[PDB]
C-alpha cells in the first residue's frame, strides 16, 4: 500500500519536472516584440495625431 | 508580420503627411500674400 503511492508519486514528479523543463523553454518574443513595437511607434502615433 | 509591415507603413505615412503639411504651409503663406496684395490694391484704388 505504501509502495503504490511511492512509485506513483516518484515517477509522476520525475516526469512532471522533466517535461516542465522541456516546456518552459518556449516563450521570449511575444511581450518583448509588442513592447518594442509601441516603444518606437508612440512617436509616430503622436506625429500622426498632431 | 503585423509589426514590421505596419511600422514601415507608418514610417512612410510620416513622409506622406509631412509633404502635405509643408505644401499646406506654402499655400497658406501664398494666400496671405494674395490677400495682402488685394488689400493694398484696394488701398491704392481709394487714393
Amino acid at each position: 500500500k505504501e509502495e503504490t503511492k511511492n512509485k506513483n508519486l516518484e515517477e509522476t514528479n520525475v516526469m512532471k519536472i522533466i517535461l516542465e523543463t522541456k516546456q518552459t523553454k518556449y516563450y521570449t518574443e511575444l511581450e518583448q516584440m509588442n513592447s518594442k513595437f509601441q516603444s518606437d511607434t508612440s512617436n509616430k502615433v503622436k506625429d500622426h495625431q498632431f | 508580420a503585423l509589426y514590421q509591415l505596419i511600422t514601415e507603413k507608418l514610417d512612410y505615412s510620416l513622409k506622406v503627411l509631412q509633404e502635405k503639411f509643408h505644401e499646406n504651409n506654402s499655400m497658406c503663406d501664398e494666400l496671405k500674400r494674395k490677400e495682402n496684395n488685394f488689400k493694398n490694391r484696394l488701398k491704392q484704388l481709394t487714393k
